């Protein structure tokens, strides 16, 4: 009755990026990225790979609400390297694991039997 | 327009001034039937 | 192969247990999230109903049928009717079935999901026939009809996501198990007495070697084994879920490498 | 869930956990007084029959009454009646403000004194919002 | 009222399973834990969903209209 739509989780709105970008006032060479409609699936998971990167000083992202499918991940990079490479790479190196996951549980799958 | 009997089964489309019961049974209680006008559902 | 590492040790129509090596845990996590919520399925979502003289109320059939399992194999080339250009549904976009049912016997009459009938044109597609793992071939038990009893109604199946109802939830359960000795110490076992003799051992011992009193905590460790196993209802089969699961993860992975290029524009 | 609230599985609720079906029985009657003085049950219009709702009674069919298909919510009438006192003077039961579902059935008959009188229920199935007590 | 289409937790299919379980308790004189085990409703989320409900449909049939 006061209920949001179920759609609301995935599908975008009225005028809302996917992404949005801010420069983080606090600490320099730093930023902060909000992801409308995702959740911990996303946020967790470009976090932790943001982690192996030698060259990010931090990575954290958090749900301010759980009424609401969106989530900010803030990331700082050492000099001269801007944090959207951070994010790119990162994002890249994520896709690079799961074909090869992928690709892997399908040989797998193709040798058993029942 | 009709009106399905009670502990018996039909369509008494009977309507006012011609008051209840029904015809075949001798108990006046008459329920409504169904619309023609079909709803849907949202199957969640 | 190279990165990630899958290995069988069960297979089944049903489940696929399986061990995988070399991952994250926030990768391998992520990963059973979207194979529970996050594969597209197809299942009823609307219910136009002609006549219900049945015992149940009208919605609350609509709802089981909401919950009965339909084939979502080529589901990928159905299409999401919030997307498709006609005006409510079509053949791209929906499958429509149909159930009729009269009790005609003393006996009571029962209504199952083979009782559905598809109507609208699949046109090749492997989709919408309601799954039946039934041993005499009529799975769910959808109603039942006294004598003078009838239920008409016509049912449009759409492509949807657990997100938005458990119905179109392809995974059933998802077992997942990672460090069967706590070598990492990731929980501190609750105990009276003893925790090794009080805590049972987890199947998945065998496959690992117990740890040493002579030796002390590796510290610098990390969770890189995981024991999982996938559970499937049917509208699509096990491999498929694990597939498609990692197959969606990458490809919402992907639309947010695309966002990002998509900003730059001047 | 802190001082005494709760979590509940949001997935499992979906599969019809603590659902409930929901009647309401609604019921109206033909006059109580006079010889020459009897509330009729109609559809009335609104041409001078004053004392009309804000709701409309589009869903009233030709007899006053509802059938038992129409999904009913917000003010909608559901059984039409006037009281003619010397053209007419409305006397109509509207759905309740708050509520909202679909006739279940409706009940015409006659009562003890020959009196037409009438009983509408209503259904909603209602699922476990927040703040629902258990 | 009747059955369950599928098992609140976990999402498993329990709909497909009354009838069998009704005959492996009465028509082989089997019990309701075998009986459910044979059913492959292993983990105990499921397993109450058929042992703990109640087929009231049975009653409702009795009136006629
Ligand atoms: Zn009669
Ligand atoms: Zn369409
Ligand atoms: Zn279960």
């Amino acid at each position: 009755m006061n209920a949001p739509d179920r759609f609301e989780l995935f599908l975008l709105g009225e005028g809302e990026s996917k992404l949005k970008i801010d420069p983080d006032t606090k600490a320099p060479n730093a930023v902060v990225i909000t992801f409308e409609k995702e959740d911990h699936t996303l946020g967790n998971l470009i976090r932790a790979e943001l982690l192996n990167d030698r060259k990010v000083l931090f990575a954290a992202y958090k749900v301010e609400h759980p009424f609401f499918a969106r989530f900010k991940l803030r990331i700082q990079t050492t000099e001269g390297y801007d944090p959207k490479d951070a994010l790119k790479n990162a994002c890249n190196s994520i896709i690079n694991k799961l074909g090869a996951l992928k690709t892997n549980f399908e040989t797998e799958w193709n040798l058993q039997t029942l | 327009l009709k009106y399905i009997c009670a502990e018996c089964s039909s369509k008494l489309s009977l309507s006012r001034t011609d008051a209840v019961r029904c015809k075949d049974c001798g108990h006046r209680i008459l329920l409504k039937a169904r619309t023609k006008r079909l709803v849907q559902f949202e199957a969640r | 192969e190279e990165g990630p590492q899958v290995k069988i040790r069960e297979a089944s129509k049903d489940n696929v247990d399986f061990i995988l090596s070399n991952v994250d845990l926030a990768m391998a996590n992520s990963l059973r999230r979207v194979m529970i919520a996050e594969i597209p399925t197809l299942a009823i979502d609307s219910v136009e109903v002609e006549t219900n003289t049945t015992v149940l109320a009208d919605e609350f059939i609509a709802h089981r049928l909401g919950l009965i399992p339909l084939q979502s194999m080529d589901i990928e080339q159905l299409e999401y009717s919030r997307d498709c250009f006609c005006e409510d549904h079509c053949d791209k976009c929906s499958v429509v079935l149909t159930l009729q049912a009269f009790g005609e016997s003393e006996s009571t009459t029962n209504v199952y999901s083979k009782d559905l009938v598809i109507v609208s044109n699949l046109m090749g597609r492997n989709i919408g026939h309601p799954i039946i793992q039934d041993k005499e071939g009529n799975g769910v038990l959808i109603c039942k009809l006294r004598k003078g009893q009838e239920l008409k109604l016509t049912c449009v199946a759409k492509k949807g996501i657990a997100k938005e109802h458990a119905k179109w939830g392809p995974a059933a359960a998802i077992e997942f198990e990672y460090d069967p000795w706590n070598k990492l110490k990731h929980t501190d076992y609750w105990y009276e007495q003893d925790s090794a003799k009080e805590w049972p051992q987890s199947k998945n011992c065998e496959y690992e070697d117990p740890p040493n009193e002579g030796d002390p905590f590796d510290y610098k460790a990390q969770a890189d084994t995981f024991y999982m196993n996938v559970e499937s209802v049917g509208s699509i089969p096990v491999d498929q879920v694990v597939v498609r699961g990692i197959d969606t993860l990458q490809k919402k992975v992907a639309s947010i490498l695309l966002a990002l290029t998509q900003m730059d524009q001047d | 869930n802190q001082e005494d609230s709760m979590i509940m599985n949001q997935s499992s609720i979906d599969r019809g956990l603590f659902r409930s079906l929901f009647f309401r029985s609604y019921m109206d009657q033909e006059k109580k007084y006079g010889m020459s003085i009897t509330e009729t049950f109609e559809k009335p219009q609104r041409t001078n029959t004053l004392r009309m709702k804000h709701g409309t009674y589009d869903k009233l069919d030709d007899d006053g009454l509802i059938a038992p298909g129409v999904r009913v919510s917000g003010e909608d009438v559901i059984i039409g009646k006037t009281t003619p006192i010397s053209s007419k003077r409305d006397a109509s039961t509207p759905l309740r403000s708050t509520e909202n579902g679909i006739v279940d059935q409706v009940l015409v008959t006659t009562n003890q004194d020959g009196l037409k009188f009438v009983k509408v229920r209503v259904r909603t199935t209602k699922i476990p919002q927040i703040g629902d007590k258990f | 009222m009747i059955v369950p289409v599928r098992c609140f937790s976990c999402g498993k299919v329990v709909g497909d399973k009354w009838e069998s379980y009704l005959n492996l308790l009465q028509e082989d004189e089997l019990d309701e834990g075998t009986a459910l085990s044979r059913l492959g409703l292993k983990r105990y989320c499921c397993r109450r969903m058929i042992l703990t409900h109640v087929d009231l449909i049975e009653k409702f049939l009795r009136y006629n209209p």
